[PDB]
């Protein structure tokens, strides 16, 4: 690897760097390299590789669906056949996106998840690979896609089990599992009613707990209780 | 519209 | 070249489709492919060259800048040392933008400008020549520095003389040349006299000449003529 | 701020 030999701390100092200029290709690089010490992460650490890559998948995701868009378009009856160009680079664009998707996938399995022993560390990871494995369900068409969706799933519910155990429900790991899960149960799996029912209880038991919590604790808890009331907006 | 995810913070 | 397999049509085809989808390094990488084709650029052409690549070393810029102003800082009295990590990649995204110059700059002189014998493809290049060697003097610190700037000073001149003699004075790239020419004056050549001389004379000329155009080119000239107008204001 | 060169169209 490219950063084998840079020191860990520099890598980290240097993901720091790279989130403050906008160059999250460079942050999620960096990231790898620090992750690749074989060293546990940080709280702090977690959120750097998180953010790194989220941004870089983000911005394929978006290209993606142009590229669909445009070539679904392209595939009706009345469009005019302008040959292979439009496949050939959403294809680019897709197969780019899998990589990125195995790289974080890879990172996890090798070795981030097995030595994860902390609720907050262990949901966090099973998290993020529900959340890869999610993307890449939404790219796949073929024999594999059905097995991607149930290993996005149980993903997701091995999080999920940890989490209503060994979390309070304001716990923002726990509220952003159960955000994505839902948006998982919507946009992935056909089960509107299993994505509502998910938000809902979510929401109600979150805001029961809110009187525990500092002004501060409050302020990140209810920023994620939104999102799960903007979506349930949006879906009922 | 497609449905909101955890964002970065 | 990697797309030295990839028909002409089919670069310039996905090149649009990466700026649709805000893939501006494809966009640029699809634009290089298809000016090695070795055949002359469309006016269109022309423009799909220059918004790729202004897209991607104004990323750089961006970031470059965000680094720089990290680094001055930290070289100040009573700030902590930190160790070589700040300049180790500042000077990584600068490497990275001067390659990028670089390379617009091989492709102009191998063989875009030399085979350019009308107005607007040769008044372009040699304002897109003056662009590329400003973003390599914002840079610049040693030896060369002047050298630097006096090639963009060079380029940017062969293209107004060339403008003031073939061109009203509301065509768009004769007032884009003389916008980046006084930026030039301004930000790099320490002349802000010269800048504001420039900016003033040529959106008077401008002004004098709109009565002859139809609706649409009037839209096009006004824009540019607002911006000169724009930096008047910032510099007086 | 910084003066302002020719955008992209
Ligand atoms: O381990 C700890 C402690 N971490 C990792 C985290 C802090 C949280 N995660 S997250 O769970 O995806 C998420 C994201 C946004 C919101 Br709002 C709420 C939750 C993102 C990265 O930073
Ligand atoms: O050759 C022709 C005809 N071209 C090339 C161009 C159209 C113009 N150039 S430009 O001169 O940099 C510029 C940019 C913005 C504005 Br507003 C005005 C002028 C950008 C690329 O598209
Ligand atoms: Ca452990
Ligand atoms: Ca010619
Ligand atoms: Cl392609
Ligand atoms: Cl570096
Ligand atoms: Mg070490
Ligand atoms: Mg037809
Ligand atoms: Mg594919
Ligand atoms: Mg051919
Ligand atoms: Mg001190
Ligand atoms: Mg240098």
């Amino acid at each position: 690897g490219a950063m084998g030999s840079m020191e860990r701390a520099s890598l980290i100092q240097k993901a720091k760097l790279a989130e403050q200029a906008e160059r999250y290709e460079d942050m999620a690089a960096f990231m790898k390299g620090a992750v690749e010490k074989g060293e546990e992460l940080s709280c702090e650490e977690r959120n750097l590789l998180s953010v790194a890559y989220k941004n870089v998948v983000g911005g394929q995701r978006a290209a993606w669906r142009v590229l669909s868009s445009i070539e679904q378009k392209s595939n009706e009856e009345g469009s005019e056949e302008k040959g292979p160009e439009v496949r050939e680079y959403r294809e680019k664009v897709e197969t780019e996106l899998q990589g990125v998707c195995d790289t974080v996938l890879g990172l996890l399995d090798s070795h981030l998840i097995k030595e994860a022993g902390d609720a907050e560390s262990r949901v966090f990871y099973l998290k993020m690979k529900g959340d890869y494995y999610r993307y890449l369900a939404e790219v796949a068409t073929g024999d594999d896609k059905k097995r991607i969706i149930d290993s996005a799933r149980s993903a997701y519910q091995e999080a999920m089990d940890i989490s209503k155990k060994e979390m309070p429900p304001t716990n923002p790991i726990r509220l952003g599992l159960a955000l994505n899960f839902s948006v998982f149960h919507y946009e992935i799996a056909n089960s509107p009613e299993e994505a509502i029912s998910l938000a809902k209880t979510t929401f109600d038991e979150a805001m029961a707990d809110l009187h525990t919590l500092s002004e501060d604790s409050y302020k990140d808890s209810t920023l994620i209780m939104q999102l799960l009331r903007d979506n349930l907006t949006l879906w009922t | 519209q497609r449905s909101t995810s955890t964002p970065n913070v």
